[PDB]
């Protein structure tokens, strides 16, 4: 049925499907209090996230075994780009929640977590300096659940492969509708369509960094780790 | 099952 959007539907479908804004628990922090506010934010957004995915045109499309396999390797891209998106106004702090906005010298209150920091920052500049728009931040969001582990899902597989391809190109339409309309020259829209999909790979990059990162944390116990939170931690080792 | 659950509901 996904199949047979156009490109205004799918552009209003994700808009509409966009999970809300969490805030944070209420001197300066300690390792572990600021972790547990992450972690407990984190664990809070993923329940929003799984509703999300749900409204994504064609996911639920998927054999479910797909659709847990695929929320299991793009969790942490998924937070990473949510909240890159809402600190681009705010040069040089990230928003974790409207009442939660950090910058890099807090970075510096957890052991190893200012390199990852400091990279969020450097794609949320990146997003500022090309004028990310909402609509185009709704499309990559979903290139991004659908483009997590397909490389890791026979004949059904296959066969799960070829629709997880087609929803992707659709949304590769959609992309270059939206800088059309925007009247981007023909050269233009490519030049930006590639600009917006290098930016995945840095997106993956943060990713893999942060999943080390908590496990170490988690691995020096220096946060408990919610139910759902830790569920998800593991299938990336496991 | 955390994740299962909530993809049936
Ligand atoms: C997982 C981490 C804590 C939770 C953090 C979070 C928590 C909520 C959120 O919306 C985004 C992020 C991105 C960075 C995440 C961090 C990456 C390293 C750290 O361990």
């Amino acid at each position: 049925l996904a199949l047979s959007l156009t490109a205004d539907q799918m552009v209003s479908a994700l808009l509409d499907a966009e999970p809300p804004i969490l805030y944070s628990e209420y001197r300066p922090f300690s390792e572990a209090s600021m972790m547990g506010l992450l972690t407990n934010l984190a664990d809070r957004e993923l329940v929003h996230m799984i509703n999300w995915a749900k409204r994504v045109p064609g996911f639920v499309d998927l054999t479910l075994h797909d659709q847990v396999h695929l929320l299991e390797c793009a969790w942490l891209e998924i937070l990473m780009i949510g909240l890159v998106w809402r600190s681009m106004e705010h040069p040089g702090k990230l928003l974790f929640a409207p009442n939660l906005l950090l910058d890099r010298n807090q970075g510096k209150c957890v052991e190893g977590m200012v390199e990852i920091f400091d990279m969020l920052l450097a794609t949320s500049s990146r997003f500022r300096m090309m004028n990310l728009q909402g609509e185009e931040f709704v499309c990559l969001k979903s290139i991004i659940l659908l483009n997590s582990g397909v490389y890791t899902f026979t004949l059904k597989s296959l066969e799960e492969k070829d629709h997880i391809h087609r929803v992707l190109d659709k949304i590769t339409d959609t992309l270059i509708h939206l800088m059309a309309k925007a009247g981007l020259t023909l050269q233009q829209q490519h030049q930006r369509l590639a600009q917006l999909l290098l930016i995945l790979s840095h997106i993956r990059h943060m990713s893999n960094k942060g999943m080390e990162h908590l496990y170490s944390m988690k691995c020096k116990n220096v946060v408990p780790l919610y139910d759902l939170l830790l569920e998800m931690l593991d299938a990336h080792r496991l | 099952n955390a994740l299962l659950r909530y993809l049936l509901d």
